[PDB]
RNA sequence: GCUUGACUGCGAGCGUGACGGCGCGAGCAGGUGCGAAAGCAGGUCAUAGUGAUCCGGUGGUUCUGAAUGGAAGGGCCAUC
RNA sequence: UGAGCCUUGAUGGAAGUGUGGACGCCAGUCUGCAUGGCUUUAAUGUUUGAUGUUCUAACGUUGACCCGUAAUCCGGGUUGCGGACAGUGUCUGGUGGGUAGUUUGACUGGGGCGGUCU
RNA sequence: GUUUAUUAAAAACACAGCACUGUGCAAACACGAAAGUGGACGUAUACGGUGUGACGCCUGCCCGGUGCCGGAAGGUUAAUU
RNA sequence: UUUUGUAUAAUGGGUCAGCGACUUAUAUUCUGUAGCAAGGUUAACCGAAUAGGGGAGCCGAAGGGAAACCGAGUCUUAACUGGGCGUUAAGUUGCAGGGUAUAGACCCGAAACCCGGUGAUCUAGCCAUGGGCAGGUUGAAGGUUGGGUAACACUAACUGGAGGACCGAACCGACUAAUGUUGAAAAAUUAGCGGAUGACUUGUGGCUGGGGGUGAAAGGCCAAUCAAACCGGGAGAUAGCU
RNA sequence: AGGGUGACAGCCCCGUACACAAAAAUGCACAUGCUGUGAGCUCGAUGAGUAGGGCGGGACACGUGGUAUCCUGUCUGAAUA
RNA sequence: UAAGGUGAUAUGAACCGUUAUAACCGGCGAUUUCCGAAUGGGGAAACCCAGUGUGUUUCGACACACUAUCAUUAACUGAAUCCAUAGGUUAAUGAGGCGAACCGGGGGAACUGAAACAUCUAAGUACCCCGAGGAAAAGAAAUCAACCGAGAUUCCCCCAG
């Protein structure tokens, strides 16, 4: 389970960060709670596409 | 009904098998679960009755996606 | 005393078994020991001392080897 | 808390009035504390496994309550108690006449016992 | 008291009494692939299993074997890696 | 019929009639017979349908060697004076028959094993709800009261009315004998006999179903049967026996 | 062809060969209407908890074998002309 | 179609009919009690008991029709929880049961053979279960071949015991 973060969350968090969590504390917590996200590649570019069109 | 509402797991027979090879009929069944998923897309509870593998489809797929199915297929859920 | 004939390939022609098989055999080829030589030696005076087939192991051998070249596996000789 | 990496103090702006730890070639000198015109060493940040607490958010509830619902089922919801235990799937070692399928030779002055079986 | 309805009614079974043993309750145990249920609307003065078999006087020694109970060293030891 | 042997006092058959057991299919070989002959012959299918077409193919004219391979030879071995198997006999396709192979394979016969139904109207146990026990005894606790004790104890009458209590009918059982035993009866009759307010007895209905029930436990009972029920099915189980 | 008729029938009867038939309801064919329905071209796109793998089984004539291929209960998990 | 007719054991009775409404055959329609899927509820099948809307110069009561369940859809309603969802009522479609074999799938024996027996066999047979058609199923290559080439599935004959 990859999936990529929204708001900070604590030892990975980053507001929009590419990490790597268990696949519990994802499916479980993390979302269906907002926080995170598959990191459905749709996705990597969704929310890469923000990388780009802002921090350059 | 052991019966994994996602993929469609039942249980299976087969055989045992001794050293000596002696064939006894038996059954191999879904590790099945039942849990709470979070829809939201719903802001609601949907429990669906699991595989995991049901688990990690949902966990890929995405839960809208597979509920998208079932009600698809006429399921409850 | 000197030795490795307790040799390898074969074998006219006999025995004895329902059969599987066992047994005796001079002689031919290669190569060897003993003996000056003629010559003797294919274990032990003889007759007991044993276990088929399968499966598998070990060595050797391109005989085979599923498109081709190889390989795996199979065969063949030895052996467990 | 076992082990790796990054590093800032060890092997590979002077002299004097003053300090903890020590394989210190057996009698050193240091490694630091104050001042005064790629390989043998200590803690951080870590990465990676083990052990331990506690948390809650999977999961259990054969506590209480709300509603569907004039309902000792069920479902939803709230709350409390537990809690990543328990339990269940797959694999695995043990136990397992509870259940099952079977085996348990022939000869023989009947059979068995004894003996015998090339 | 019970029993072999149809060759056995007994000295067999059962019994109150006794002992051992298990069970903290979603009990053990039992029917059931499960859900559900008996136990029990009971809760260790209860529930199950096993033996003994009113009552009196009593019930000695043995724990090697088999069975069972306990054992946070070591040896040996599965899947997995 | 079986047997070394059977008048045999060993088997079978009361008798007559009808029926009743070596079959069919496909393979494979041999014999007979027919055709063609170093060749014989087609299968499916086509079809102008017992013709004709179709020669896919099969068998045979070449073996030896595990094989590569060689080839009237070849293999064995370094090679055999040699050895083994071969070269010197005509096949093939129908048709009838003799054997075999697979099939129930000559006919009839098990005790059983497996699957799926039907059965607690008999019986076992339980649940619910109802019914029944003539007559006659014994006379527990407790109570009253007198006697009695310092008070209790204790004691006598009475009163009371327990009990898997007694005797004994109905009711429930079934200890002995006799009869019966092609019965009156597939378990009884008759004389005796145990229980008879209870762990009693009994009506109606309900629940438990086969490796299952139920069992105060005999392997007892589960519809005249039970060390595994009845029915249908696997099924022509298998039978080296008769 | 066959059947029947007082015994065995081409010519007695019913048939057979042969040639004929439907107001109706239907079957199949075509031709047409209705509602649909989409046709042709150019530029695209090209099936992930999937294939593969560990374990356990199962299916392939193939009984784990040296064992390809296929399905999958359980754990995992690609490439992308 | 017709000069004969009202099926039969099975006469008789009383009748019908002869040129087109006797009878007879066939097409299409009417009617079609109760039980039975059985469907208003129940139930020991062929019986018991309703509710709702209707209807009677005699508008008590007794006739007629609707009212099962489930699924899809819609309309109206509508909780814990305010929105929603759940739930509820109604309406329209549909289904339901029966029955040869053949067919596809879920599950799946034993005797038996191996001259015992466990791997193996019998056999994916019998049997049970679900589903469907006139057929079913399968089907247009991540197939085979083998350096030539074939070109889906199904079926038959060889290949070959």
């Amino acid at each position: 389970m990859q999936v990529i973060l929204l708001d900070k969350v604590a030892n990975l968090g980053s507001l929009g960060d590419q990490v790597n969590v268990k696949a519990g504390y994802a499916r479980n917590f993390l979302v269906p709670q907002g926080k995170a996200v598959p990191a459905t590649k749709k996705n990597i570019e969704f929310f890469e596409a923000r990388r780009a069109e802002l921090e350059a | 009904s052991r019966v994994c509402q996602v993929t469609g797991k039942r249980p299976v027979t087969g055989n045992n098998r001794s050293h000596a090879l002696n064939a006894t009929k038996r059954r191999f069944l879904p590790n099945l679960h039942s849990h709470r998923f979070w829809v939201e897309s719903e802001k609601r509870f949907v429990t669906l009755r699991v595989s995991a593998k049901g688990m990690r489809v949902i966990d890929k797929k995405g839960i809208d996606t597979v509920l998208a199915e079932l009600r698809a297929r006429g399921e409850k859920y």
